[PDB]
Order: structure tokens, then C-alpha cells, then sequence
């Protein structure tokens, strides 16, 4: 009260909670992007120099 | 990247040409100008029978 206002305690309750979020957020996003289908070159027509028709 | 959808083919394939040498080649049966079929799993035992010349 003598330094932070009212809103001082919910907004660092939501700052842990995003912080959280956030680390989990980007142990999501590093996963996801390692498995992805353009990091793997998964479900892509890799182009041919004669473009061969199976 | 989803799997990708090809378009299926809408003419002539080679299954038709397959299914009916496949057919041709089995059952017996009665050529236009010759006597009679010997079906495949038989004419190569008629082969392996009566011998191939040798040198």
C-alpha cells in the first residue's frame, strides 16, 4: 500500500501463472518444431529435376 | 504439411491388359487361329518334362 497499488497482488498471481505458462509454451513449441513436418520433410513433393511422375 | 491428395487416374491402366493375361493364362481355353490354352503351373511342367536341348 505503500508502494504497489491495489492491483499489485492478482497482478503477480497472473505473473507466476503466465510465467509457467510461458516455460511450458516454449517446451511445447521447441517439441513441436522438432517434430514437425517441414523441420522432418514429411507430406512435402520434394521437387525433382525431371519431375518423375511414380 | 498434410498428406497430400493425388487425383486419382481417370483412364486406361495397365490392370486391364494384367487381369486379362492373367485370364488368358489360365482355365484353357481356344486362341482365334491355334488348338487350346495350357495354362502357366502347367505348361511349365510339360516344359521341365519333356526337357530343353542342352549345348
Amino acid at each position: 500500500a505503500q508502494i504497489f497499488p491495489r492491483n499489485a497482488n492478482l497482478l503477480s498471481r497472473l505473473s507466476i501463472f503466465a510465467l509457467v505458462l510461458l516455460v511450458v509454451e516454449g517446451i511445447l513449441i521447441l517439441g513441436v518444431y522438432f517434430r514437425s513436418n517441414y523441420f522432418r520433410q514429411v507430406n512435402v513433393a520434394i521437387e525433382q529435376p525431371v519431375a518423375f511422375s511414380h | 504439411p498434410f498428406t497430400p491428395q493425388p487425383a486419382p487416374v481417370t483412364g486406361n491402366t495397365y490392370r486391364t491388359y494384367v487381369n486379362d493375361a492373367r485370364t488368358l493364362l489360365n482355365s484353357y481355353g481356344y486362341t482365334m487361329e491355334g488348338k487350346v490354352h495350357i495354362p502357366i503351373d502347367r505348361a511349365m511342367d510339360l516344359i521341365v518334362e519333356r526337357g530343353l536341348p542342352v549345348r
